[PDB]
């Protein structure tokens, strides 16, 4: 279907707490989160607005993949635009740039 | 019977006591089945509106018994798009304000919620029965949680 | 008596608690084949915890609660290294 862009080279994240009662002020190192990404779901295929249930040191948060961009194995620099449209598809690496923001709800710190 | 009779007002309210018995029974899915059939009967007539009204909080309440969420939202949608009594109703707030508290998992914000629907309007037995299951079912939800 | 023991390294899967009375009792829960039963069992050499013999947890594998993992900072299905311990000395 892609073609040639068959990788993530940036995907976007918003992630919030599932239940509003159970927000922590513990401090969530982004790295580890990536990292239990790559841990727990390799070579998987993901679109925008997909949606997941992450337990990360038995918490359980929403994520929320809100863009994606899809790059060719080979190229130095990722001048694909970015694109929201659920058409693009990737397979997660252990390379991807993960970025994660606030959910809407706004409480993971 | 009263329906192969074509006595559409005697099955409707054989089928609200059936319905009734069977959600107060554990049967949510069937109990739900049994208030689309009546939602599906009473659809146009003037003569039943209300007890549309109920119907679909009813219905929406049972499929929310059943952790069915998404069926309760669906049934909102289709009672508001369907029926206009029905989508300024109180009843239709009411329901939508229990899903998403349900989505939320506020276990106490569904009871504010109950307490002001009650303030309102009385709430009966079976409404008592199916919103204690469902809170239990969020506290089961927290066991899960662990 | 923790005079002989085996003190080889495992590392065990962190898993849910098998039931409330066991996070209650706030004891690592291990198979007979993992470890001997009331002995003392260090864990990444910081989490000290007390054995208890338990069948509902299969050979190689860890119990702990959620008040133990939020103080390891661990996730489910995490693994981590076991040996035993010895404070006495």
């Amino acid at each position: 279907y892609s073609g040639k862009q068959s990788y993530l080279g940036s995907i976007d994240i918003d992630i919030s707490f599932r239940a509003r009662g159970k927000a922590v002020s513990t401090v969530f190192d982004q790295d580890e989160l990536a990292k239990q990404f790559v841990r727990c779901y390799e070579s998987q295929i993901f679109s925008p607005t997909q949606y997941l249930i992450m337990e990360f040191q038995g918490h359980f948060f929403d994520l929320k993949i809100r863009n994606v961009q899809a790059i060719d194995l080979g190229d130095i620099e990722p001048t694909s635009a970015v694109a929201t449209g659920i058409e693009t598809k990737g397979i997660l690496t252990k390379q991807t740039q993960i970025n994660f923001f606030k959910g809407r709800d706004g409480l993971v710190n | 019977w009263y329906a192969q009779d074509q006595s559409v007002a005697l099955s409707n309210k054989c089928f609200i006591k059936c319905a009734d018995l069977k959600a107060l029974d554990g049967q949510y899915i069937e109990a739900s089945d049994i208030y689309s059939k009546l939602i599906k009967s009473s659809m146009g007539n003037r003569l039943s509106q209300w007890s549309l009204k109920d119907y679909f909080l009813k219905k929406g309440l049972c499929q929310l018994a059943a952790t069915d969420a998404v069926a309760a939202a669906r049934t909102l949608q289709e009672g508001q798009s369907e029926d206009p009594n029905f989508a300024d109703s109180r009843e239709s707030n009411f329901l939508k304000s229990l899903i998403d508290a349900v989505n939320e998992g506020d276990s106490e914000q569904l009871s504010e919620h109950c307490k002001e629907f009650d303030n309102f309007m009385r709430l009966d037995k079976w409404k008592i029965t199916i919103l204690n299951k469902i809170k239990e079912s969020i506290q089961q939800q927290e066991d899960d949680l662990l | 008596d923790m005079t002989n023991m085996d003190t080889r390294t495992r590392h065990l899967k962190v898993s849910n608690c098998p039931n409330n009375s066991y996070a209650l009792a706030n004891v690592a829960a291990v198979s007979p084949n993992d470890f001997p039963n009331n002995i003392y069992i260090i864990i990444d050499n910081l989490f000290v915890f007390t054995t208890r013999h338990s069948n509902d947890i299969p050979p190689g594998t860890i119990g702990f609660n959620g008040n133990q993992r939020t103080w390891g900072g661990w996730s489910l299905n995490q693994d981590v290294q076991a040996k035993a311990f010895d404070l006495f000395k």
